[PDB]
């Protein structure tokens, strides 16, 4: 293929900004491209073609710039509205996208309140024994989960996932999920999540006992 | 080593397989740029040996060809294009 | 106005086959470029494939030559893509859409579709199991554990749609026995705990399957 | 119509049957006119498709051919001449 | 074949004469020429190549100009040893000869000496009668015999021959012989042979009867 | 010195084949300019053929090509014509020669062979019958009788005439022969005497004929 670089992978900027999204392109110094705007569950649309050519209902906020091999998009006056992914794409053979940069909106630092779940009754009738810790509505994304069992943290069983920046109040959420077997579950007594993040003074444990 | 009848009979007045440039065949197409920028013709190449004569088409065709023209900082399209071959030469006076 | 809507997409197990169709209105596809664009879930946007049918060019990525097929039929107004050989890889939502001569870029995507999941895994159509998440011990916790479900997606939604507020569901989890695993939260005042009920409605199109749990103390 | 693919996949750069003017060729030969004037040779022909790249010969070979070399107003006789060929061409920068 | 013409075909020269014989030929302005000499009953003898060059040993009164369609060649003072046949002869393919020049020594005018012949008894004896003529030693060339039967005027039925040149008096002979079978022969009284020539005032008549 | 020796003429019929040989000696036939050249009776020289052996080279006049072949043993230093399909126009002394590097030119023909005839024509090798031209009795008393030899219906060409044994030459032409409608070729030989000598002074005309070994001395009287 042809490969498209896009700096930066992701930001944070408040309404009213001034932003620049670059884009690499491994192609000629005549070979243009195009900008595109995706917002979540959405299909993207078209923002500008041609380098620097405003698609037809396109706010004017948006323009753009650059030739041949770096390419600049820059939206003047960023509104609620703007805050999605946007992709470049090169105009030749192959047309390949960039790999998105991430708009999200800026909020001051937000303490994760926490919660430990234990499987129901019903659950461990199955043999699987799922446990589940919840971080909800922090600020920024970045959050460390940390399941100890008697003072013995694990690795290669849990997962985890994250929700998108919230509509209201402009924070994220994740969801880790320690998975088990029923009797390695009836082996151990005292669990616990363990979670680190830049609004608190130090990591706070939820645990319970079976 | 090529004995001297093969020479003569293989270099004399006849259309052969060019590669012609597109800006060529097309001076004033300026907006774009070809790909391929270059395409097979059949044209009248060679020699005639003799001070009277020269290598001149006398029947002449069309052949319409599928070219990427490339608009440069706007994008680039699939599209047809013509160009002129040459069917039949002789050598013929000046 | 131009419409494109795809269809055909489902389950397929590796090295199988699967043909996307996209019907468009509006617009004459013999004269058009038309393109499929793909996307993983959690991932960016790929170019896959182009077709200009009134010059019978085809392109395509690196990543499905020798396997995908873009085609067309004029009658019908459709596009298609054959996908033989699929690798699990090639999990993704599929958009067609196309460029119009307002851009003379034959790339520059236009119109599209609304995309249509296609999910390659070996394993088999099955519904989630529901299980509650219970709070414990003025601010609480709630939540559903959907588990061991297959394929994508899943909808939930809380006392019939009538709470939302503070309400988090959450992407979904691939658990490597090859089905999906997910979980919805909602926070409340602790004091309604004992007299205002919590039912999460968890619906799984693919295998026919509603389930409503209630979530008690 | 030729499609695409099939037109840019016989203009790539490549050896081809190339008539070539023996003067040209020699340009220090100045006392003799050659018959035939010109000669069939494999030749480096097509286009690379990139302004970063030329077409260029990477295998070359020679090959002698029989010519009658006139020279005028005195005579004329055959004789052998030496003539380079492009053998394998591909696509390089500067 | 290349196409050649030489001119004259014949000339009458005498010794010291400045003699000029020309050769057109159709080929390219770029192709030349070569002169030959010939001599009865002997090969060709190169003189010039390449229009102008003499060969080696070839006398400096011998000489040849011209280029590409138009060709000289000349002798400035011809001596006896030059009385000869002279070709031209292109240099390009095909090498074609020019149909040759001869040239003759001149010479008084000679009337011929006239002597008729009849058929041998032996002859006759066989079937056919062949009457000779003899025209002897005689200045210019040109000569008309006629034969005549009864004093019919024949025609068809004879031949004739000129010996070159003589090497001593410069004059030429003919003979012409008139042939006829043994029975017409018999059917006719009177042969005769009448011939004009320049040395005569009038025709002279040589005759016999069987 | 250089030398071309011509060999293997003689008769062929109509639409048969005969192949010419040059035997050279002096030089190197391969690396050099060999050529076949020929006359037809009383006429001009007519280019026929040329090999450059070294090159695998030839040429020829059209009015041979496919018909005749020149070709050359480079191991013999002899090049040869073969000729096919020979018609009655191809009658002719067949020379052949050689263009030296003196001249750049491959057609400046420098050295020469001797000449050999080639005849062709369906008729069959014969000797000539010789008559007596007789010296007429009507001879001038002043004096000066013409009397001769008549050598006729031979073929091929040549035959040979001296008188009295080569001892009379003063007075003497012998014609060139004519080609009768027969096919067989005829000629006269002539002298021009003293009448007072007729009678007293015996004449013969000596006239051999090699191809078909015939001797006659005529004994020409009054």
């Amino acid at each position: 293929d042809i490969q498209m670089t896009q700096s930066p992978s992701s930001l944070s900027a408040s309404v009213g900004d001034r932003v620049t999204i670059t884009c690499r392109a491994s192609q000629a110094s005549y070979s243009s491209v195009a900008w595109y705007q995706q917002k979540p569950g959405k299909a993207p649309k078209l923002l500008i073609y041609a380098a620097s050519y405003l698609y037809s209902g396109v706010p004017s906020r948006f323009s753009g710039s650059g030739s041949g091999t770096d390419f600049t998009l820059t939206i003047s006056s960023l509104q609620p509205e703007d805050f999605a992914t946007y992709y470049c794409q090169s105009s030749a053979s192959p047309a390949t996208f960039g790999q998105g940069t991430k708009v999200e909106i800026k909020r001051t630092v937000a303490a994760p309140s926490v919660f430990i779940f234990p499987p129901s009754d019903e659950q461990l009738k199955s043999g699987t024994a799922s446990v589940v810790c919840l971080l909800n509505n922090f600020y920024p994304r970045e959050a460390k989960v940390q399941w100890k069992v008697d003072n013995a943290l694990q690795s290669g069983n849990s997962q985890e996932s994250v929700t998108e920046q919230d509509s209201k109040d402009s924070t994220y959420s994740l969801s880790s999920t320690l998975t088990l077997s029923k009797a390695d579950y009836e082996k151990h007594k005292v669990y616990a999540c363990e979670v680190t993040h830049q609004g608190l003074s130090s990591p706070v444990t939820k645990s319970f006992n079976r | 080593v090529v004995k001297f009848m093969d020479v003569y009979q293989r270099s004399y007045c006849h259309p052969i397989e060019t590669l012609v440039d597109i800006f060529q065949e097309y001076p004033d197409e300026i907006e774009y740029i070809f790909k391929p920028s270059c395409v097979p013709l059949m044209r009248c190449g060679g020699c005639c040996n003799d001070e009277g004569l020269e290598c001149v088409p006398t029947e002449e065709s069309n052949i319409t060809m599928q070219i990427m023209r490339i608009k440069p900082h706007q994008g680039q399209h699939i599209g047809e294009m013509s160009f002129l071959q040459h069917n039949k030469c002789e050598c013929r006076p000046k | 106005e131009v419409q494109l809507v795809e269809s055909g997409g489902g389950l397929v197990q590796p090295g199988g086959s699967l043909r996307l169709s996209c019907a468009a209105s509006g617009f004459d596809i013999y004269d058009d470029d038309i393109h499929w664009v793909r996307q993983a879930p959690g991932k960016g946007l790929e170019w896959v494939a182009y077709i200009a049918p009134s010059y019978g060019y085809t392109d395509y990525a690196d990543s499905v030559k020798g396997r995908f097929t873009i085609s067309a039929d004029t009658s019908k107004n459709t596009a298609y893509l054959q996908m033989n050989s699929l690798r699990a890889e090639d999990t993704a939502v599929y958009y067609c859409s196309r460029s119009s001569d307002a851009s003379y870029s034959y790339s520059a995507m236009d119109y599209w579709g609304q995309g249509t999941l296609v999910t390659v895994s070996s394993a088999s159509t099955k519904g989630p199991s529901v299980f509650p998440l219970a709070p414990s011990s003025g601010t609480a916790a709630l939540g559903c554990l959907v588990k061991d479900y297959f394929p994508e997606p899943v909808t939930v939604s809380w006392n019939s749609g009538a709470l939302t507020s503070g309400v988090h569901t959450f992407p979904a989890v691939l658990q490597s026995s090859g089905l999906y695993s997910l979980s919805s939260v909602v926070t409340v005042p602790s004091s309604s705990l004992g007299t205002q009920t919590y039912i999460c409605n968890v619906n799984h199109k693919p295998s026919n399957t509603k389930v409503d749990k209630k979530v008690e103390p």
